[PDB]
DNA sequence: TTTTTTTTTTTTTTTTTTTTTTTTT
DNA sequence: AAAAAAAAAAAAAAAAAAAAAAAAA
């Protein structure tokens, strides 16, 4: 988003891996590709693609011990979360134990922290939640009704299926803002997911239990 | 000799036939599993060679088939082992004509229609098909799964019959590599090109296309579900139903695929399926299916007086019920109601009685808040019994629910495909959250409930899907908390038609006791830290399924009568949920699947007299009181 | 010329079989068979195979192993059999039907060994496409040296010569009718949707099925063709359809009459003159429904029906009386709609949202195999002269209602889809059962109010049957009484004093007749219809109008038709008008 | 070389389902 | 404020009319 022109809409582009290459991308992950910019035949005129030499997931895909070890380096990372917004030391100490997440038990018991920020306007609940977008190494952070439905959840789009911010989210930190305005289809999804952590769907062209 | 679509070196190999004939031979004539349990191999005598009494089996039933378990040779010979699996189509016929030869040295007298072909399986599990790789095509391998959609029989040619259009000479030739050599000359007149082929007077085998969801037990981290196209030849067809799960042993197969249906090119790129070679219906961590009761040959006579001498038991209905997913703390009652709707009442017949089908499954609605442990008994139950599905209320609609239509995508051929509750035909259906259901989806559930049919009428076809499914429901009370002020049916908030359905309807309550805190953070902890073995009461359902057919009598009959009336007085109040006749029959499930759990055979005073109890003990019958609330 | 010495052999054997069996009487009957055989609009001759068996064991096991390398020569044996004894055309061809195989096999036991051999089959009609003339064999014309190629077989598909050997009215058709057909309930496995196999028939039964019957298709398994490629389907050939479950052992009234068996025609006659035929008739029909006696008896006047009638203007009167049943649940409503539909033929039960307008109604496709197009049946035409059982009425759509208020104002549905225009007939008569709106059945309310039809749906039903669960402990301890009697005693505890086949034919052979009103009994009716206007003069549950009127009348003819009877008695009036006037229910307030 | 049947592609419309929105208690 | 019915979106399927290319003789 931040190199798309001002007037215009992010541009996508073809990618053919093979080989090696392969297993390396899922949906959702920030990658840097260098490849060969090659057509393929069909005047002459010729689509393009790039064909895959090397990928390296970047930023947030990305893939001393001293001040580990020392007390208050429990405080260092809550301090260290969004610290242009101040104040609110516990809830950021609270959000870490989110990113960190319990841990599963197996006797199926769910390891992952559910965190909900609600309070009045303007109190750096939104910079927070975009914050762990930019810092969780899986995340996906949507806002309201503008990805809704299908959004969350996966599709049948040979019919593929695809998923949702929750299914890219998968074993990650999904970003919900705005929870309260959700549509409530959307929300009776979520309460699936923070209990069963699955998506069961049974729609007409969608019958599967997806893993969120 | 059936031939089998499904199939110093050969060619680029590392086998030779004589070595992995007689290698075969070798395994077949002197194999003993050591940790063989007598109970996981049933009507075997376990001291001689397994197959020898495999074979011996074949020649009392005839079923021309021989179940090899892979992992018997992995242990026996590895090198052998690697052999079959890298090149199944060359091992396969080894092994065939390895135990033709044995079974024909003895027995030299039996008669089979063809030559006994051998069906390897247990394979090394590929837990995940994307990790497949183009170095594993064309080779065996087992794959678990659940069966989406089976299509029609394909009638595939393997000798064509060739007549001159002159003479009326007849040859039949035979598929040599996938296509068959047209003669092009008649060899009796000799006229060109007057060779006709014939095709009804032709051969043909059978191929069915299975397509197949994987639940693969390796789920990277945002990965969609995978279906996969699976074919089964000459014996396999219609062995697996929709919704069944399977382990499905075959072979690796890619092809390729014409640009167009019609063109000769085809795309650099294959597509790959898999040719089934052996169905495995049985797992260690769920119930016995239909099919596994259905063949009488399942439980050893041991084994059969060990499941009698525990029903003799006096607790046998509590063990039973104490056995039920143990992590979930002191539900004795919900776990009694589950093990019921596991056991199922009598199936009966009323064609003779013109009143048409009658439902002899148990439905069960659990109302609770959220906090309470409801969606882990619904899940648990869904990962126990076989042919069970689960729902979540906003995330599937009525047409997805029932049946819909769609172009399958490799015929090309707008076919009906069954819905969610289908599928769950024969087994349970986990509706969680029900309260979060838009009355649409929610007015199918009242025929499959009480008929157990389902009449759809579209313009692709009309016609009764029969379900049989036993509904185990799960709700929130309205506001998502169970405020004492409303009273227990405005606090359900559910229409009473289909409460009226529902034969069970625990209410799932927080009782603020200090004690019963104290004991479920103590299990909690313990869970965190960290009975009757799923062998045995797996064992108990399959046998009471296939045996016990309970008979009511005349003591149960009037008690039942007097219960009754006793509900019809009972839930006459303002607020209680009221009793219909439709609740008299529940009581006889109920009772009967009690009786079930006995083996008693005959329904008596105990039966119906636990069924009542269990039936007031949910809704808090004693508990409430004419002023409900 | 090589020849196929087991098919010459069937041949001789069969023609001696035809030649030489003798029924009973010792006369030979396939003989008078073929007799009907010379006049045109016939060329099939019916042999049942248990005299195939009978007579030459051998013979029939080699028909039923070969039956589709053997069944042209069976035909030239007929061909041989009839052509000696009469002047048959010589261009006629015959053919070879066979009945009573005794063993049948499913749908799902159709594989491949059974290819090109003899097999009964039973399914259910879905629809049958339009008759077409078929090419068997005729003549080619080579372009490069005009040398004709002459009588080339066609295998069901347009099969030139292969190499030539150097039109139409030179050439042979039969009657061609592909008709598709789906598994039974029966058969149908755990969880799977039923399968469907074009079935393809030929000349004499190539219209004896219809869409919706059950029937048992004789015949043999074939594969079709849809360097080259050799993708085959399969598709069964029926030489003979029959009715699955036959109603007469053996369309007018004399014509069912002679259509029956001399014990089946006295069985009906017997019952005609039982008097008390109507309790009788009450009970049997619904042995485990205790109590609703009102109910009953509508279902059954529903299932006689009035005498549809037609105006000298031609307004169209309708003959056929419809029923509602609305009630708390738990009244036995479903159970009403489900015993009619497994009993009456021709009966179709649906549901409230399952059905969407165009199965519920009808649907046009285009026929795969000509220019013309092929119309899908919906529930309502498989209804007709039947029955309609819609349960969960309420909860049908808006969408739907219209088209089932259409279907009872003018018994007709009009479609103009997909490139054809029709007007098509469904006299069928509607059993609704429709919920309380709240669930249950509030006495303080007009029926307009207690329920969620529209004002149209319900001024068109004849009938208003209301099941209130009176919780009364008399009521409560009969209904356990026979509920728990039902569930110990399973097959017996119903002694239904007629079967329900023999009430299928009592009912066939009275639908025919259309009674009469005679003076005395129009008098009757124009004084019970004044008595049951001044009733509405406390409320009643629903106003009373001239449709009461129209009711009344149907319903006093559908009691004539009960007994068989040809004028309408007063009796039978009085018992119309008492059964509606019990329909009509206090509205009682505190 | 010259025909022919197919192949596509390019528009357009139609039908089912789902989702979104509007009205009522 | 929440549920029921209606309307619109959108996606998939079908007709089809016409121009171009590959296979056949
Ligand atoms: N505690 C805080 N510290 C720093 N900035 C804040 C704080 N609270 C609010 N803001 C500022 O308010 C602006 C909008 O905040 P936003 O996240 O939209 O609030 P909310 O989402 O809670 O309504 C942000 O640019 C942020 O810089
Ligand atoms: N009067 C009665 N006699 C016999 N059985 C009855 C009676 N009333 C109710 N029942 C039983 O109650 C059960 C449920 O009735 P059902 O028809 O499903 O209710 P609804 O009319 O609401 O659909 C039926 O199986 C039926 O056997
Ligand atoms: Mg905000
Ligand atoms: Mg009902
Ligand atoms: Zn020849
Ligand atoms: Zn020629």
């Amino acid at each position: 988003s931040d190199q798309v022109p001002v007037g215009n809409i992010p541009r996508s582009i073809t990618v053919l891996v093979e080989g090696e290459n392969t297993r390396i991308a899922q949906p959702g992950d920030h990658v840097s590709v260098t490849g060969i910019f090659l057509p393929i035949l069909r005047g002459l005129l010729s689509e393009t693609y790039l064909e895959a030499h090397r990928i390296v997931k970047m930023n947030k895909s990305e893939d001393e011990l001293r001040q580990i070890a020392e007390e208050d380096f429990y405080e260092k990372l809550a301090a260290s979360i969004a610290p242009e917004i101040y104040g609110h030391e516990d809830v950021k100490k609270a959000l870490l134990l989110l990113l960190v997440g319990g841990v599963d038990q197996s006797p199926k018991i769910r390891g992952n922290i559910n965190i909900c920020l609600m309070g009045d306007p303007g109190v750096a609940k939104s910079q927070l939640l975009s914050y762990i977008d930019r810092l969780a190494p899986r995340s996906q952070y949507t806002t309201g009704r503008g990805s809704s439905g299908v959004g969350l959840t996966a599709a049948v789009l040979e019919l593929t299926l695809e998923g949702g911010a929750l299914v890219l989210a998968d074993q990650g930190v999904c970003c919900i803002d705005e929870f309260d305005k959700m549509a409530e289809a959307d929300r009776t999804a979520i309460h699936e997911v923070m209990e069963q952590q699955t998506i069961s769907i049974a729609k007409a062209g969608i019958l599967t239990t997806l893993n969120a | 000799v059936r031939q089998r679509p499904d199939l110093l070196v050969i060619w680029g190999t590392d086998v030779n036939v004589a070595a992995c004939k007689e290698n075969f031979q070798r395994f077949l004539q002197r194999f003993i599993d050591p940790l063989a349990k007598e109970e996981e191999n049933v009507g075997i005598d376990i001291t001689e060679p397994l197959y020898m009494q495999r074979l011996g089996e074949i020649n009392v039933i005839g079923e021309p088939f021989l179940n090899v378990n892979c992992e018997h040779i992995k242990s026996f010979d590895k090198n052998l082992y690697r052999q079959l699996i890298s090149y199944p189509q060359e091992v396969i016929p080894t092994f065939d004509m390895a135990v033709n030869e044995i079974f024909f040295d003895r027995y030299p007298d039996s008669i089979l229609e063809h030559q006994i072909q051998v069906r390897p399986f247990n394979a090394l599990k590929t837990k995940n098909m994307r990790n497949l790789n183009p170095e594993d095509i064309d080779q065996l391998i087992t794959i678990s799964g659940m069966v989406i959609r089976t299509s029609q029989l394909i009638p595939e040619m393997q000798e064509a019959f060739f007549q001159c259009q002159v003479c009326a000479h007849t040859t039949r030739v035979e598929m040599d590599r996938g296509r068959i050599a047209e003669p092009s000359v008649c060899g009796r007149c000799h006229t060109t090109h007057s060779m006709a082929l014939i095709h009804n007077r032709s051969l043909f085998s059978d191929k069915q296309m299975i397509k197949l969801q994987e639940s693969p037990e390796d789920m990277p981290a945002g990965q969609t579900p995978h279906t996969v196209i699976l074919f089964a030849h000459n014996d396999l067809v219609d062995k697996v139903q929709p919704g069944d799960r399977v382990n499905v042993t075959g072979i690796y197969r890619a092809v390729p695929i014409r640009v167009n249906p019609r063109v000769s090119n085809v795309k650099s790129v294959y597509k790959t399926h898999i040719d089934v070679i052996h169905y495995r219906k049985t797992d260690a961590k769920r119930l016995h299916g239909l099919d596994e009761e259905a063949e009488q040959k399942l439980f050893s006579e041991k084994r059969v007086e060990l499941l009698k001498e525990l029903s003799r038991k006096p607790d046998i209905y509590e063990r039973l019920a104490s056995a039920l997913a143990p992590s979930i703390y002191e539900h004795e009652d919900i776990k009694k109601g589950i093990l019921l709707q596991l056991f199922g009442g009598t199936r009966k017949d009323f064609s003779h009685t013109g009143r048409g089908k009658f439902r002899a499954e148990i439905n069960i609605l659990l109302c609770g808040d959220p906090g309470t442990s409801k969606s882990q008994l619904l899940q648990y139950v869904y990962n126990l019994v076989p042919r069970g599905q689960y729902t979540s209320g906003k995330g599937s609609s009525a047409v997805g629910l029932t049946a819909y239509v769609m172009k399958d995508p490799e015929t090309r051929q707008l076919v009906l495909q069954t819905g969610a509750l289908v599928l769950s035909d024969n087994g349970i259906c986990c509706i969680d959250e029900f309260d979060k259901m838009n009355e649409s989806t929610r007015s199918v559930l009242h025929e499959v409930m009480e008929q157990q049919t389902l009449s759809i009428a579209k313009a692709g076809i009309i016609c009764q899907l029969n379900a049989r499914t036993s509904v185990l429901a799960a709700a929130n009370p309205i506001e998502s908390q169970w405020n004492p002020k409303k009273t227990t049916i405005e606090n359900i908030q559910l229409p009473h038609t289909l409460l009226s359905r529902f034969d069970l309807i625990f209410l799932m309550l927080d009782p603020q006791d200090e004690a019963y805190d104290r004991r479920l953070a103590h299990h909690l902890v313990a869970l965190y830290y960290q009975l009757l073995d799923m062998a045995v009461l797996k064992d108990y359902i399959a046998y009471a399924h296939s045996t016990i057919m309970p008979r009511l009598s005349e003591e149960a009959s009037q008690a039942l009568i007097e219960a009754y009336v006793d509900m019809r007085k009972i839930g006459s109040s303002r607020g209680m949920v009221s009793a219909y006749p439709r609740q008299l029959e529940s009581l006889i499930r109920l009772a009967e699947a009690h009786a079930k759990v006995r083996l008693s055979n005959k329904v008596e005073a105990i039966d119906v007299e636990e069924a009542k109890r269990l039936h007031r003990e949910a809704l808090k019958q004693s508990a409430t009181d004419p002023r409900t609330g | 010329e090589v020849r196929d010495e087991v098919a010459e052999k069937c041949q001789k054997l069969f023609l001696d079989f035809l030649e030489e069996f003798q029924s009973s009487d010792g006369e030979i009957k396939y003989l008078q068979l073929a007799e009907e055989l010379i006049r045109p609009e016939r060329n099939t001759l019916v042999v049942s195979f248990v005299d195939l068996e009978q007579f030459n064991q051998q013979l029939s096991t080699t028909i039923q192993e070969e039956f589709y390398r053997v069944y042209p020569y069976l035909c030239r044996a007929l061909k041989t059999f009839v052509k000696d004894r009469k002047e048959i055309p010589l261009a006629k061809d015959f053919y070879v039907a066979f009945q009573d195989l005794p063993t049948r096999h499913k749908i799902r036991e159709l594989t491949s060994s059974r290819i090109g051999l003899l097999t009964r089959i039973s399914g259910q009609v879905v629809r049958t496409h339009p008759v077409h003339p078929e090419l068997v064999s005729g003549t080619f014309l080579c372009l490069d040296c005009q040398t004709v190629i002459r009588d080339v077989e066609q295998q069901f598909k347009y099969t030139q010569p292969n190499i030539c050997r150097n039109d139409t009215n030179k050439s042979r058709f039969v009657d061609f009718q592909k008709v598709r057909i789906q598994e039974t309930q029966a058969e149908l496995p755990r969880g799977s949707i039923p399968r469907s196999l074009e079935v393809i028939l030929r000349a004499e039964a190539v219209e004896s099925a219809q869409a919706g019957d059950k029937c048992d298709f004789t015949g043999t398994l074939i594969v079709v063709p849809d360097v080259r490629d050799l993708s085959y389907r399969l598709v069964f050939l029926a030489c003979c359809v029959a009715p699955t479950n036959p109603r007469f052992g053996g369309q007018t009234a004399e014509s069912i009459k002679n259509q029956m068996t001399v014990k089946e025609w006295e069985k009906v006659f017997e019952m005609s003159q039982d008097k008390n035929l109507y309790h009788n008739l009450c009970t049997s029909l619904f042995p485990t429904i205790h109590g609703n006696d009102e109910v009953k008896r509508g279902v059954l006047l529903m299932l006689f029906g009035g005498v549809p009638k037609t105006t000298g203007e031609g307004t169209s009167l309708r003959g056929d009386i419809n029923v509602c049943i609305v009630g708390d649940p738990s009244t036995a409503k479903s159970q009403f709609l489900k015993h009619v539909e497994e009993f009456s033929p021709r009966a179709v039960y649906t549901s409230g949202k399952a059905s969407s307008a165009a199965g519920l109604t009808a649907a046009v496709v285009r026929d795969e195999e000509s220019h013309e197009f092929v119309i899908e049946a919906g529930a309502l035409m498989l209804a007709d002269n039947g029955v309609c059982c819609i349960d969960e009425f309420d909860k049908m759509d808006v969408r739907d209602q219209v088209a089932i208020h259409e279907a009872m104002e003018q018994q007709t549905i009009s479609i103009t889809k997909a490139g054809v225009k029709a007007t098509l007939n469904a006299r069928t008569s509607i059993l609704a059962a429709a919920n309380p709106i709240s669930g249950h059945y509030d006495r303080s309310k007009s029926l307009k109010q207690n329920i969620n039809l529209s004002a149209p749906i319900m001024s068109r039903f004849d009938l208003f049957f209301i099941l209130v669960d009176e919780c009364n402990e008399v009521t409560d301890y009969a209904i356990a009484r026979r509920i728990v009697d039902l569930h110990s005693r399973i097959e017996e505890s119903i002694d239904r004093v007629y079967s329900l086949d023999d009430i299928r034919r009592y009912l066939l052979f009275a639908r025919q007749f259309k009674p009469k009103i005679s003076k005395e009994s129009e008098d009757f009716i124009v004084e019970q219809y004044k008595h049951l206007r001044q009733r509405d003069g406390t409320k009643s549950s629903w106003r009373i109008t001239v449709r009461q009127l129209e009711s009344m009348i149907r319903l006093s003819e559908a009691m004539a038709r009960m007994h068989c009877c040809d004028e309408v008695q007063p009796k039978h009036v009085k018992e119309a008008f008492r059964l509606l006037n019990k329909s009509i229910i206090r509205v009682e307030t505190p």
